RNA sequence: UCCCCCGUGCCCAUAGCGGCGUGGAACCACCCGUUCCCAUUCCGAACACGGAAGUGAAACGCGCCAGCGCCGAUGGUACUGGGCGGGCGACCGCCUGGGAGAGUAGGUCGGUGCGGGGGA
RNA sequence: CGAUCAACGGAUAAAAGUUACCCCGGGGAUAACAGGCUGAUCUCCCCCGAGCGUCCACAGCGGCGGGGAGGUUUGGCACCUCGAUGUCGGCUCGUCGCAUCCUGGGGCUGAAGAAGGUCCCAAGGGUUGGGCUGUUCGCCCAUUAAAGCGGCACGCGAGCUG
RNA sequence: CGCCUCCUAAAAGGUAACGGAGGCGCCCAAAGGUCCCCUCAGGCGGGACGGAAAUCCGCCGGAGAGCGCAAGGGUAGAAGG
RNA sequence: CUGACUGGGGCCUGUAGAGCACUGAUAGGGCUAGGGGGCCCACCAGCCUACCAAACCCUGUCAAACUCCGAAGGGUCCCAGGUGGAGCCUGGGAGUGAGGGCGCGAGCGAUAACGUCCGCGUCCGAGCGCGGGAACAACCGAGACCGCCAGCUAAGGCCCCCAAGUCUGGGCUAAGUGGUAAAGGAUGUGGCGCCGCGAAGACAGCGGUCGAGUGGCGCCGCGCCGAAAAUGAUCGGGGCUUAAGCCCAGCGCCGAAGCUGCGGGUCUGGG
């Protein structure tokens, strides 16, 4: 049996992975705020940020704009361009959200 | 190796194919000996046939 | 076989010739047909011997003299 | 008894020769061990008819080996109704499932009525080990009565030998009998 | 006497190309009722569940057991 | 007086009998049995007529297995109706029968009582038949 | 390179169900709130935001057990491409090549890629 | 946009019957007769032995079922014959089969005798005259040793009838 | 007598009979596009009228429900609400 | 050079078989709603059932329009072999669009038809040309350019009709079986198996005497009955009996318009 949040989890993740751009995946926990970059082609995370990893801050959605701006920052530099927004089982939000316009302002394209 | 294969037996009332196969031996004619390089894929051919041949290993 | 209303009639003790067909038609009726039923059922077998008795003595066609129906 | 049968390995040997020459082939096998083999048809019978597959069966084989087996599955030919060919399970230690036979000891007053006693297993499955097997479990069908029936829960029991099967399983009943009176009704 | 008697025109469906064909964008590669392929990887399926190639390329198989199986086309 | 009480269709086709028994080879209830010794078709009045009879070889008896059942509808035109204009109508049901299946068994009843039983049932069906005992190679099946 | 946990994929039940049993430093949950963003055909249950007393009860992670479930040989058979014989039939055989399904032995209480927080 | 053009690739915008008063071109590509193949149907014969027969399965019978033979019935097929193979019944003339109606020989009998029943062997010979109906068939009269059943293109119309 | 579904159909496709079975000649302004949320039948226990079945609560439950309509194929990682 | 056909390799598939997890069918037993009946009892429930019986369970099965499962084969693409009265492309000219038998897979029919309707295949058609099958379009053998008073084979044959063995070894059969049939019945006869009762002397005869074997089953071979049809009989005929029959196993021969030898013709390709 599933769970109402195990299938909006599949059920986005699905019609995302479709359009086969970068994966930008986004945990968000009760403490922190988590993401990565993704080809589910290769397999394989490419650039990765996060509250708990960047140790700080923090107002929980505040923080986020920063772990979006950091991870653009790093994936930038790492060749990335564009890429496709993940809003995993999470409504599109803040701190989700706030993420995503911190991803955008660093320079990620979607 | 080489196969050396004889018809020996008529083909009429046999299916077309194994007639076809009995072409791409070259053996038109009762009696009619051919010696044939042994590949796999005249093997095949001559395994097709094989009611209607006598073989025997050659060279 | 045969089929009679209570008791029996037992499997097979009665005559069914194929006759002719009197009257209209050509050969046919002239010749394949036939297709025309004569029976006999002679009085005194099986049978409840009440119907072979209110049977036998009753006047009507179909039913002989030493009838025999 | 402790019951003995010769028996050969084979490997090339099509089973239609085998067969052909009154040799029934089988395979003989268990964790550790799987060989192909075969008896001699006729003295195999010998055994089994009063062997089947409850009692130990021990093959000797030329290697002067010798193997204590349960008997697994025997296929038949549909056709013949005739053993094709025989699964020799090598016993060892361990305990093992197995079919251990029934005596039905005793006239029901089920019959004695007119009835019939249907045995629903002249057999049990059970779990035991070699040094374990029952020659058989006995059962009271005495007390048995026409519509009454017995449930292996309430089957006797050795030590042991714990069953394997639901004990809701049903071992034993009592029917009414073929009746001519019955005819005209139905 | 006959009630009976219909049947109607046979729809020449299933696979159209098989695994380590070469295709060309457009071309159909599966023709179904409902999904008994999956689109896989640049493989489209149309208003009536057919599938067919997005690029050119060479068709690959894959099956992907609970999820069932896909038809891809592999790039040249 | 043997049919099923439903079909999910109403005639079936014929089809072949190849091949002995898929299976019901070996006894499995009673003491003996009857088995197919050739294929046919067993109508449920036969298997009726068979059974019948030896109900009343017992007088009152032991138990009687029916180990087949007519679950075929058998068809038929009427007379003298030419080819065509549909299939004919279910006339009867049959059972199919490939060779070494056991048909009937009977238990509770004495070895010289069902050597019979099975002996005139055996004449009413329309078939070559053995009469067997229970061996052990039904019993390890 | 090894152990742990958090994210993601792959295999597609040997991964499930059901019993026990363990973990809170960390991470994760549950948890404290409902001002604010955001919400309930009613409900802060869910979604959501601001937190950090408490608790691993629930859930989740890691372990054990074979009761079910799942997997499953070897051998033999059925069936058969091709070649041949038998019968009035239904049908029955042989040769050569392929060869199941069920059943038995047994197996299983997952394995693995990439990335992160921690630990040795 | 106007089609039950639904006989749905849809002859006209617009259409039903009868012919024993009938005609032509064709077909044994296709029916009615006969034959043939088949043998469901029919006729005969066997298996089994429930069960009748006071008693007793089997003198005589034979529930439910099973196997066959014949090619006389009705059919199924559509194979020669539609540049013709005249159709029922009668008469005349026969000839053959035997699954025998009589006559000959037998076994069993629920065969005292006399008569019967049933089966077996037997086709040499025989197998009547009338009333009714076109009839075959059948019913009926009077007899009889008996008043047999089938085959021959349901024998026989370049032999007759009609 | 056209169209659709299944079988016959001999594991590609196609395949006949006055062979076995059924449907169509409509419909939907939401039954359409998209974004977002949600998950069934059924079973056992619980509860005013309240029953076999109105609505409510629990536990079990991969899909046997649903998908306007026949059948089939598909389908909850939704095509269903 | 691509063709049929074949080798390897990949994908596609749901038949044969098998299975019962789905849909249905389904015998018996278990467990157990609900009926029915007997007991009470109208104080409203309680007991027994060898009755009918849902769900579920166990044993045992069935299915074109069932499938948890599933072959052999088939289809397609790639790479290779394949030079063939192969293949593709553009044109010119057709005829055909009544097929038929046999095999195998099905439907219809009656597990009838020289029956119908499809599928794969073959032959006849057009090979009524040749050898075998007594005779006989399609069964067996074989694809006939012409000539030979030469040779080897095929199927089928080798007692005489009638070319070649009255050939060799083993066995069966006594019916002329062979030389048209079924259920069924039987001290026909022969070969492998199984037990019983036998000097504890049934085993048949009229617990005694006889002195040796007997009695009931299995798997197989060949025969017997079952077996009636209409002009005259018959295995093609004569005739056949340790075969001229049947089974097994050899050797030699005969036998076509097949193949060879020799000569010739024409087409085609190449020197
Ligand atoms: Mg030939
Ligand atoms: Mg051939
Ligand atoms: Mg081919
Ligand atoms: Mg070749
Ligand atoms: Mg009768
Ligand atoms: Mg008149
Ligand atoms: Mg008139
Ligand atoms: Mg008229
Ligand atoms: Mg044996
Ligand atoms: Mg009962
Ligand atoms: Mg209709
Ligand atoms: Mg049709
Ligand atoms: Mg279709
Ligand atoms: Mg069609
Ligand atoms: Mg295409
Ligand atoms: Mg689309
Ligand atoms: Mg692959
Ligand atoms: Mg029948
Ligand atoms: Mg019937
Ligand atoms: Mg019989
Ligand atoms: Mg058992
Ligand atoms: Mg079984
Ligand atoms: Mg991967
Ligand atoms: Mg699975
Ligand atoms: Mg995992
Ligand atoms: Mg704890
Ligand atoms: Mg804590
Ligand atoms: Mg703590
Ligand atoms: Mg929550
Ligand atoms: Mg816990
Ligand atoms: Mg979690
Ligand atoms: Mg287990
Ligand atoms: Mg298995
Ligand atoms: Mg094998
Ligand atoms: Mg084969
Ligand atoms: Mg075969
Ligand atoms: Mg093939
Ligand atoms: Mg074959
Ligand atoms: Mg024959
Ligand atoms: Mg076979
Ligand atoms: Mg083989
Ligand atoms: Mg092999
Ligand atoms: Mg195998
Ligand atoms: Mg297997
Ligand atoms: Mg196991
Ligand atoms: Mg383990
Ligand atoms: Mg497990
Ligand atoms: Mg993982
Ligand atoms: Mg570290
Ligand atoms: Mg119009
Ligand atoms: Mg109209
Ligand atoms: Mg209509
Ligand atoms: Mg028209
Ligand atoms: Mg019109
Ligand atoms: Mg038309
Ligand atoms: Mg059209
Ligand atoms: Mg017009
Ligand atoms: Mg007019
Ligand atoms: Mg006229
Ligand atoms: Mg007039
Ligand atoms: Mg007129
Ligand atoms: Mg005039
Ligand atoms: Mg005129
Ligand atoms: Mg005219
Ligand atoms: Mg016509
Ligand atoms: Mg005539
Ligand atoms: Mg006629
Ligand atoms: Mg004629
Ligand atoms: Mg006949
Ligand atoms: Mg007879
Ligand atoms: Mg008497
Ligand atoms: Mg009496
Ligand atoms: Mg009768
Ligand atoms: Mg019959
Ligand atoms: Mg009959
Ligand atoms: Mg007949
Ligand atoms: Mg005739
Ligand atoms: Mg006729
Ligand atoms: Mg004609
Ligand atoms: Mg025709
Ligand atoms: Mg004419
Ligand atoms: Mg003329
Ligand atoms: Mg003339
Ligand atoms: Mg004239
Ligand atoms: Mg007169
Ligand atoms: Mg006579
Ligand atoms: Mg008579
Ligand atoms: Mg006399
Ligand atoms: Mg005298
Ligand atoms: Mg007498
Ligand atoms: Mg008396
Ligand atoms: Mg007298
Ligand atoms: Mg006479
Ligand atoms: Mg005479
Ligand atoms: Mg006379
Ligand atoms: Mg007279
Ligand atoms: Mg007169
Ligand atoms: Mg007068
Ligand atoms: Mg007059
Ligand atoms: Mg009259
Ligand atoms: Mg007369
Ligand atoms: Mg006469
Ligand atoms: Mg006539
Ligand atoms: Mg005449
Ligand atoms: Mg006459
Ligand atoms: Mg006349
Ligand atoms: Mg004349
Ligand atoms: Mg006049
Ligand atoms: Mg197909
Ligand atoms: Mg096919
Ligand atoms: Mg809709
Ligand atoms: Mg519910
Ligand atoms: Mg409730
Ligand atoms: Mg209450
Ligand atoms: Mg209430
Ligand atoms: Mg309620
Ligand atoms: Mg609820
Ligand atoms: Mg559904
Ligand atoms: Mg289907
Ligand atoms: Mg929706
Ligand atoms: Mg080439
Ligand atoms: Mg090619
Ligand atoms: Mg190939
Ligand atoms: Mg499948
Ligand atoms: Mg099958
Ligand atoms: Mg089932
Ligand atoms: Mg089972
Ligand atoms: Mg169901
Ligand atoms: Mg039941
Ligand atoms: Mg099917
Ligand atoms: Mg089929
Ligand atoms: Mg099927
Ligand atoms: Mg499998
Ligand atoms: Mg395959
Ligand atoms: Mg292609
Ligand atoms: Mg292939
Ligand atoms: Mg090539
Ligand atoms: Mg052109
Ligand atoms: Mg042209
Ligand atoms: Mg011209
Ligand atoms: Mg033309
Ligand atoms: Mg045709
Ligand atoms: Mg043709
Ligand atoms: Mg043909
Ligand atoms: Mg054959
Ligand atoms: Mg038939
Ligand atoms: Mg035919
Ligand atoms: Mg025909
Ligand atoms: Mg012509
Ligand atoms: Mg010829
Ligand atoms: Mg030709
Ligand atoms: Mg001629
Ligand atoms: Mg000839
Ligand atoms: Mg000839
Ligand atoms: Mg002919
Ligand atoms: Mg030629
Ligand atoms: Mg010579
Ligand atoms: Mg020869
Ligand atoms: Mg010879
Ligand atoms: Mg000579
Ligand atoms: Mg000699
Ligand atoms: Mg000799
Ligand atoms: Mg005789
Ligand atoms: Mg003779
Ligand atoms: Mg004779
Ligand atoms: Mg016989
Ligand atoms: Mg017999
Ligand atoms: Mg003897
Ligand atoms: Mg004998
Ligand atoms: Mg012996
Ligand atoms: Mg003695
Ligand atoms: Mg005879
Ligand atoms: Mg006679
Ligand atoms: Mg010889
Ligand atoms: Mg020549
Ligand atoms: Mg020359
Ligand atoms: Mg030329
Ligand atoms: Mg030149």
């Amino acid at each position: 049996r599933l769970t109402a949040y195990e299938r909006r989890k599949f059920r986005v993740r699905n019609r995302i992975k479709r359009t086969g751009r970068l994966r930008l995946s986004v945990f968000r926990s009760l403490k922190h705020i988590y993401a990565q970059i993704i080809d589910d082609e290769k397999g394989v995370t490419l650039v990765s940020a996060s509250s708990l990893a960047l140790k700080l801050k923090g107002n929980k959605t505040e923080v986020a704009r920063q772990v979006g701006r950091a991870l653009a920052e790093k994936a930038l530099a790492l060749g990335i361009k564009q890429v496709a927004f993940d809003r995993g089982p999470y409504k599109y939000h803040g701190r989700v959200k706030a993420l995503a316009e911190g991803a955008r302002e660093g320079g990620l394209e979607f | 190796p080489r196969l050396k294969v004889k018809l020996v037996k008529s083909p009429i009332g046999y299916p077309k194919d194994q007639k076809a196969a009995l072409k791409a031996l070259g053996l038109r004619r009762l009696q009619q000996e051919r010696v044939l390089e042994d590949t796999p894929a005249i093997r095949g051919n001559v395994e097709k046939v094989a009611h209607l041949v006598r073989v025997e290993v050659v060279e | 076989i045969v089929i009679s209303r209570h008791v029996a009639i037992p499997d097979g003790e009665l005559e069914i010739t194929a006759i002719r067909a009197q009257g209209a038609g050509g050969q046919h009726v002239n010749k394949t047909s036939t297709a025309i039923h004569l029976r006999f059922d002679i009085r005194a077998s099986s049978l409840p011997e009440y119907y072979k008795e209110r049977l036998l003595a009753a006047s009507h066609h179909l039913i002989s003299s030493d009838g025999v129906i | 008894m402790e019951y003995r049968l010769k028996a050969y390995y084979r490997e090339g040997e099509k089973p239609s020769a085998l067969r052909r020459a009154g040799k029934l082939p089988g395979v003989m096998y268990n964790r550790h061990l799987n060989r192909k083999v075969y008896v001699d048809l006729v003295e195999f019978d010998k055994v089994f008819r009063q062997a089947s597959i409850h009692h130990v069966i021990v093959l000797e084989l030329p290697d002067g080996q010798s193997l204590p087996t349960l008997v697994r599955q025997v296929n038949l030919d549909k056709r013949r109704r005739r053993p094709e060919h025989v699964d020799f399970f090598v016993l060892s230690d361990e305990p093992v499932e197995m079919y251990v036979p029934l005596r039905f000891v005793g006239t029901p007053a089920g019959v004695r009525a007119g009835g019939v006693l249907q045995e629903i297993h002249r057999d049990i499955l059970v779990k035991v080990s070699p040094r374990n097997i029952p020659e058989f479990i006995e059962v009271d069908v005495s007390g048995l009565e026409i519509g009454d029936s017995l449930h292996a829960s309430d089957l006797k029991l050795p030590p042991g030998v714990e069953l394997a099967v639901s004990p809701e399983e049903t071992i034993a009943a009592v029917v009414p009998p073929e009746d001519v009176e019955k005819l005209a009704e139905e | 006497s006959t009630r009976n008697g219909r049947d109607s025109q046979a729809k020449r469906l299933g696979v159209k190309r098989y695994e380590g064909q070469v295709v060309r964008a457009g071309n159909i590669l599966v023709r179904q009722r409902g999904t008994r392929f999956k689109p896989g990887k640049n493989v489209g399926m149309g208003r009536d569940f057919t599938l067919f190639a997005l690029v050119d390329g060479v068709v690959e198989f894959q099956d992907r057991g609970r999820l069932g199986r896909y038809v891809h086309v592999r790039p040249l | 007086m043997l049919m099923p009480r439903r079909m999910k269709y109403r005639k079936q086709q014929r089809g072949r009998l190849k091949g002995a028994t898929k299976g019901g080879d070996y006894v499995a209830f009673g003491d003996y049995g009857l088995v197919a010794l050739e294929p046919a078709w067993i109508t449920a009045q036969q298997i009726e007529a068979a059974r019948v009879a030896m109900v009343r070889h017992f007088r009152r008896g032991g138990k009687i297995f029916i180990r087949i059942f007519p679950d075929k509808p058998y068809t038929k035109k009427p007379l003298e109706v030419r080819m065509g204009k549909g299939k004919g109508n279910v006339e009867g049901y049959v059972a199919v029968v490939k060779p070494g299946r056991v048909m009937f068994e009977v238990a509770g009843v004495t070895e010289e009582q069902a050597m019979e039983a099975l002996r005139i049932a055996g004449h009413k069906l329309p078939i070559k038949t053995k009469i067997v005992r229970r061996d052990a190679y039904d019993e390890a099946q």
